């Protein structure tokens, strides 16, 4: 980062992502949003409230923990290739995409560091999405750190 | 919207209690997102924009740091330390689930000091 | 095979002196305003019918003694949790 900037609010408000069904087992198939979902339950202790556990997030909603928004934090990794873009045919073979990443990380860096060229024009100016893409907001629901 | 907050418990035992919520909590309309979203029917549609963070980033690639410091310093020894690097967090990056594989630091140094690993 | 003691676990009418509208005196739960799933505290239908009027008695119409709600096959199992309050009928 520039400055650290973590994410100021307590829940995230996202109705995308379908919810788990009355069935115990999911139709659906798996969505990893789930993992920072609040159960509502029919039978509850005595005194039980969202602000004493919960924080101000309503039920219903996604709560975030406290250890994915710090404000100390500076720097992000990932090894991941969910971000490459449609030059990254999964289809193709693995020699052929190996080369062709070879072959662009070379243009596109210099020394160590990406030109501006490659990002997305979101993150900074002047960038063409060569080497990475642009995020979608159906991409929520299966990579949240993503997008936290 | 539904009336406030409200727990209701009027048995003896007080281990297990009625709540009810304050928002209702339609579980049988499980898909109404992920229909809403492709359009296949017209309905109520909010949007807000909030913005979180300024200026411009900068990215660093592992892969052109390993050709590159490998060709003064050996193979052995950048190996080793940019695997210290990355399991800097107390648990490894790779091991980690593609899908998932996303996490922070507090201020580290990169490049890291490699040793003069003799062969 | 091995038990030495019988329980039953049954919603149907007619057991534990329940009917279809005293529900609201037999369970305290339900004696506040139902405003909740649709199964929380909810038959007897006629006597056994035999309806045939067509010529061919190869193929006749059967009314059967009590309902038959296929539709809600989870009844017993999502009852059984506690999920939501309703009848209970337990005999020894
Ligand atoms: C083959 O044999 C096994 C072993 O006996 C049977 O399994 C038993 O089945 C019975 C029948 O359901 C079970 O008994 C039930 O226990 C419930 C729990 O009671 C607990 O509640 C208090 C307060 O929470 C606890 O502190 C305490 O430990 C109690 O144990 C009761 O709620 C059930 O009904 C009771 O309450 C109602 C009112 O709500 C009364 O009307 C009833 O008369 C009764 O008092 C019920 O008693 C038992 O737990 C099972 N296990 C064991 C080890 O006995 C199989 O069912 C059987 N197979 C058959 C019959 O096919
Ligand atoms: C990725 O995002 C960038 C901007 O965030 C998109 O660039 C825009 O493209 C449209 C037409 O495609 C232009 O009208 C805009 O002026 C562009 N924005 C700029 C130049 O800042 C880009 O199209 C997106 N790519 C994909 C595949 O979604
Ligand atoms: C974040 O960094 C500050 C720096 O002073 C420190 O005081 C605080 O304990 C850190 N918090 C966590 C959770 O590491
Ligand atoms: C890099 O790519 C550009 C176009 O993307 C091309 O014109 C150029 O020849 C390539 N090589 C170098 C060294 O710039
Ligand atoms: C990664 O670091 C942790 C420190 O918490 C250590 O226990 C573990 O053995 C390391 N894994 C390696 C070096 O493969
Ligand atoms: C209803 O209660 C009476 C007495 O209280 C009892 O004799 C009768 O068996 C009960 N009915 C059923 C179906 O258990």
């Amino acid at each position: 980062y520039k400055t650290p900037q973590p994410w100021p609010n307590e829940g995230l408000i996202a109705d995308q992502c379908p919810l788990p069904g009355l069935a115990d087992v999911s139709f659906y198939p798996y969505q990893a949003i789930w993992d920072y979902y609040a159960k509502i339950e029919n039978i509850r202790p005595a005194n039980w409230t969202s602000s004493k556990l919960y924080g101000k997030a309503r039920m219903g909603s996604y709560y975030i923990p406290k250890r994915l928004r710090n404000i100390n934090n500076t720097h992000i990794l990932f090894c991941s290739d969910v971000l490459y873009s449609k030059w990254y045919n999964l289809q193709n073979s693995i020699l052929q995409n190996e080369n062709e990443l070879t072959k662009r990380l070379s243009n596109l860096t210099i020394g160590n560091k990406l030109k501006n060229r490659a990002l997305p024009y979101e993150w900074a100016k002047g960038g063409l999405n060569r080497l990475f893409r642009n995020i979608s907001v159906l991409d929520v629901c299966s990579r949240p750190e993503m997008v936290l | 919207r539904e009336g406030k907050e409200e727990v209701k418990c009027l048995t003896s035992d007080h281990t297990r209690c009625l709540y009810y919520p304050e928002y209702s909590n339609p579980e049988a309309l499980f898909d109404f997102g992920f229909l809403s979203y492709m359009r296949n029917f017209p309905g109520p549609q909010c949007i807000e924009s909030t913005s979180i963070r300024q200026q411009d980033y900068e990215v660093y690639s592992i892969y052109q740091e390993c050709k590159l410091a490998s060709k003064t310093y050996g193979i052995d020894s950048v190996l080793f330390s940019l695997k210290n690097f990355l399991n800097y967090t107390g648990k490894p990056v790779n091991e980690m689930p593609n899908a998932r594989a996303f996490v922070g630091l507090i201020d580290p140094k990169f490049p890291p000091t490699y040793p003069n690993i003799t062969r | 095979l091995l038990n030495k003691t019988y329980y039953t676990f049954s919603l149907w009418e007619g057991d534990c002196n329940i009917t279809r509208y005293n529900v609201n005196e037999t369970v305290p739960e339900c004696k506040d305003f139902p405003h909740d799933h649709p199964y929380s505290c909810r038959y007897r239908e006629g006597k056994e019918e035999v309806k045939c009027l067509t010529s061919d008695h190869t193929r006749c119409l059967y009314y059967p003694e009590y309902s038959n709600p296929e539709a809600l096959f989870d009844f017993g199992f999502l009852s059984y949790m506690r999920n939501f309050p309703g009848p209970q009928c337990i005999e020894s």
